[PDB]
DNA sequence: GCCTTGACCTTCCCCTTGCTGGAAGGTTTAACCTGTGTGCAGTCTGACGCGGCG
DNA sequence: CGCCGCGTCAGAGGAGGTTAAACCTTCCAGCAAGGGGAAGGTCAAGGC
């Protein structure tokens, strides 16, 4: 196809298309004589899917994996759903870790006067000092 | 086909002559234009022939004319985002009864003002050299500069004063340590040694010879034979 | 520079200003400078002089 | 003054994510359109050469 | 043939003006946030 086509319907740029290219994470699309990357519709719904795929959160390897299997017909819907729920796992122990952070950012806050001073609790007991 | 539509290309040519380069040469590029307009020619389209080679006669010699005119080839982006610039001064100048401040016409422009000013920079063209400062021809430009790159005669004196004051200071100290200097440092020949080719070379010692060198500035620190060198603190 | 007139003079000699042929004959008195041991080395002895 | 001996600093280069921005460089548009010049330069001038022309 | 005509050669800094865009291609710089490792020195401390 013609490129800037392809990337305003799947919203990418060509700079980020080559990118992926480059990873070796979609089928390759042709040239043209003239050096136009030749795109297809298989080529359109690899990239929609490499794109979801990071949106999810499976990464530049595993989304990469998520389209070879795309290619398979042989594909194990049973290991894309261990990839799905290790993925969940992942994101539940960052939500997890994130919220340890929130929580100690409130203690450390509230704990906090925030009446302009230079007595800031918080600065003094960030460095080991006193 | 060639010979009937020449004419044209003069017509184009004359418009565009305005005093960028030359007449033939632009001319001669507007033959190779209405060739190749002529080499891919639909017919049944019904137009004239003369629209469609005009065009890319124009683009033939308006890449051609970016292309040289210049001791400095500026590549075409460069070109064209200077035409603009003018186009839109102008008009500045219409309206503001002045020349235009970089900021406003930048930001009418929609870019920051570094660009502009690196533009404006970079635009002015050669000078030439016999050109007559002389108001009437008593002088030209090209007998007012300086080689300023090629040497001195007294730096030449000083580089081997201070030589020679160099190695008669060396003289005075252990023949094994200063020549081991003269490789550490590539005094008297080509090539330059370090701590670990210069060791091996002699042998393996790496701290030591760290060492040694220091004592070497210790004897060599030594008030009495600083003041051949004194001179050369200010060098 | 400009010339003027001098009358008690044996006709072959001729007036000169200081500075001019101190600056003109200025490399030799580096060198016997150097040769009296006065400014060791040249740098020095151009100081001396300006 | 010869060997280290171990442990320590500093600097340079290279390497991992997920792209983004910018330079430098290329190829096609269908209403049409056909012979400069464009401001010079004010003519110095006497001998000596040389080419056509008698 | 001897003009008549023409030609070559002699003798204080400082510039100025306009005439495309739309689609493509390669390749280098750059970020946060550092981490690894070469390669040379450099701090103490030895053994003759
Ligand atoms: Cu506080």
């Amino acid at each position: 196809m013609n490129i800037s086509d392809v990337a305003k319907i799947t919203g990418l740029t060509s700079k980020a298309i080559r990118f992926y290219e480059e990873k070796g994470l979609v089928t390759p699309p042709m040239r043209s004589e003239n050096g136009y990357r030749t795109y297809t519709q298989q080529h359109l719904n690899e990239l929609t899917l490499l794109r979801q795929a990071r949106q999810v959160g499976f990464n530049l390897e595993e989304s990469g994996e998520l389209v070879n299997l795309f290619n398979d017909p042989q594909r194990h819907s049973a290991d894309v759903k261990r990839r799905t729920l290790e993925k969940v796992a992942e994101i539940e122990r960052h939500i997890e870790e994130l919220q340890s952070m929130r929580d100690q950012l409130l203690a450390l806050a509230n704990a906090c006067p925030g009446d302009d001073s230079a007595d800031c609790p918080i600065i003094e007991n960030l460095s080991g000092c006193c | 086909m060639v010979e009937a539509n020449l004419r044209l290309v003069i017509s184009i040519a004359k418009k565009y002559t305005n005093r960028g380069l030359q007449f033939l040469d632009l001319i001669q590029e507007g033959n190779i234009g209405l060739m190749k307009a002529v080499d891919k020619f639909e017919y049944r389209r019904g137009y004239k022939f003369s629209t469609y080679a005009t065009w890319w006669i124009r683009q033939a010699i308006t890449r051609s004319i970016a292309d040289q005119a210049r001791t400095i080839r500026i590549p075409v982006h460069m070109i064209e985002t200077i035409n603009k610039l003018n186009r839109i001064s102008r008009q500045m100048l219409q309206e503001m009864g002045r020349e235009p401040t970089p900021e406003e016409l930048a930001e009418r422009m929609l870019m920051p003002e570094d660009k502009i000013r690196k533009v404006l920079k970079i635009a002015k063209e050669p000078i030439s050299m016999e050109t007559p400062i002389g108001d009437d021809e008593d002088s030209h430009l090209g007998d007012f500069i300086e080689d300023t790159t090629l040497e001195l005669p007294l730096d030449s004196a000083t580089t081997e004063s201070l030589r020679a004051a160099t190695h008669d200071v060396l003289a005075g100290l252990t023949a094994r340590e200063a020549k081991v200097l003269r490789m550490r440092f590539g005094i008297d020949m080509n090539t330059d040694y370090t701590l670990e080719e210069v060791g091996k070379q002699f042998d393996v010692t790496r701290e030591r010879i760290r060492q040694i060198e220091a004592k070497a500035l210790r004897k060599l620190r030594h008030p009495s034979r600083s003041e051949v060198l004194r001179s050369f603190l200010d060098d | 520079s400009v010339i003027t007139v001098g009358p008690y003079l044996r006709l072959h000699q001729c007036g000169l200003p200081k500075k001019m042929a101190l600056e003109l004959f200025k490399p030799f008195i580096y060198g016997k400078l150097e040769l009296r041991g006065l400014a060791t080395t040249i740098k020095a002895a151009k100081k001396m002089v300006e």
